[PDB]
């Protein structure tokens, strides 16, 4: 009874597959007006704790604007270092992770905190395999899996600079 | 509907 | 391996648990007028084929109004052009996720796998609602395998519910 399989497939079939194909084009139009990354960075906190505002999780992550255009709203966030803009990217949480959290607060589910973490890892692996064989192929999508004990802004910044490195070497 | 994820 | 498990739990955790608790109150406030049923009837077509308009599936199923808040819609059911029943009718949306996977070659999801997961989705959702407080027996599942009148199949369940109520 692996609930992550359904959550991952539904997350790709019902959401990721419908916003990723034209994601770059929306970013390119924005970048015509600083610069924004080309990929959608999805945060996968293995504790399955998704706050309503990303600014709370890390003070160095601050809202900048929403990416201009079923229709779904993605928003561009800027990451800070000593109060200075070190990176800006489209950041969003893995929404199915809250479904794992709500199940663990549902006594009739039998979902323990250990089961939630275990399913969170399965959700991350399955989405990886899905996107790997996917037309978007993570070419517009990066997966951020992190287990809080940690600067979240530093972890996304590390991947952003690596993406820029790849963009100029390859 | 089923707009479970953000919209 | 079984993708229906996630779809069922997500459908209950992310949707059913948030509309079912107050469903009767919204229907009761609506039912103040025209002094209909108290349950949410979910259609589970085992073909995983969800039309955009329910009127197409059966011409005897017609839209009447949307349940006002305190989005679900109230449908009217016909028999020889006469209204024989009125209820809040809706599809199990995760069934389209099963259909889209069957049209995704990279998934490895065959039409036989779609039916198997559709049946598993129905059984799993049944057990979930059985042990659920929010269910309150205000939600009934209509599972039907197309070969049958869908309007008649729902009608059979509405009259049974009224029978039990008295």
């Amino acid at each position: 009874f692996n609930v992550a399989h359904g959550l991952a497939w539904s997350y790709y079939i019902g959401y990721l597959r419908l916003i990723l194909p034209e994601l770059q084009a929306r970013i390119r139009t924005y970048n015509q007006h600083g610069a924004v990354s080309q990929r959608l960075y999805i945060l996968l906190p293995l504790d399955c704790g998704v706050p309503d505002n990303l600014s709370m999780a890390d003070p160095n992550i601050r809202f900048l604007d929403k990416l201009p255009q079923r229709v779904y709203s993605n928003s561009i966030y800027e990451l800070l270092e000593n109060g200075q803009r070190a990176g800006t990217c489209v950041l969003e949480y893995a929404t199915p992770l809250q479904t794992l959290f709500a199940m663990s607060q549902y006594s009739q589910a039998g979902f323990s905190r250990e089961d939630r973490l275990e399913q969170a890892k399965l959700f991350c692996r399955t989405l990886e395999d899905i996107l790997a064989d996917a037309p978007e192929s993570q070419n517009n999508c990066r997966l951020i899996a992190y287990q809080e004990p940690f600067s979240l802004s530093q972890e996304v910044l590390r991947h952003l600079r690596q993406e820029e490195k790849e963009e100029v070497t390859v | 509907p089923w707009s479970y994820y953000s919209y």
